[PDB]
């Protein structure tokens, strides 16, 4: 839970949802609120934002 | 002289009334009273104006 990751365990996935509070669980980092488009730019070694 | 008083104090609020849609968007500028009212944190107007 702090990069990028390409082992990954059995799991199904789901599609996108934007504005609306749901619970999310990206790579294993679950949590909950509301996802938004952002314009931040990430460098390819850059997986999380704190 | 009461306007030139006002006009010396920068408050900090100016105004107690923030939506969620205003702290929702504008959300690369990293406002402090957003941060502060997302974790529980709000200040209470004066009862007279």
């Amino acid at each position: 839970l702090n990069a990028p990751a390409t082992v990954c365990g059995p799991k199904l996935s789901t599609d996108l949802i934007k504005n609306q509070c749901v619970n999310f669980n990206f790579n294993g980092l679950t949590g909950t609120g509301v996802l938004t488009p952002s314009s931040k730019r990430f460098q390819p070694f850059q997986q999380f934002g704190r | 002289i009461e306007d030139l008083l006002f006009n010396k104090v920068t408050l900090a609020d100016a105004g107690f009334m923030k939506q969620y849609g205003e702290c929702l968007g504008d959300i690369n500028a990293r406002d402090l009273i957003c941060a502060q009212k997302f974790n529980g944190l709000t200040v209470l107007p004066p009862l007279l104006t």
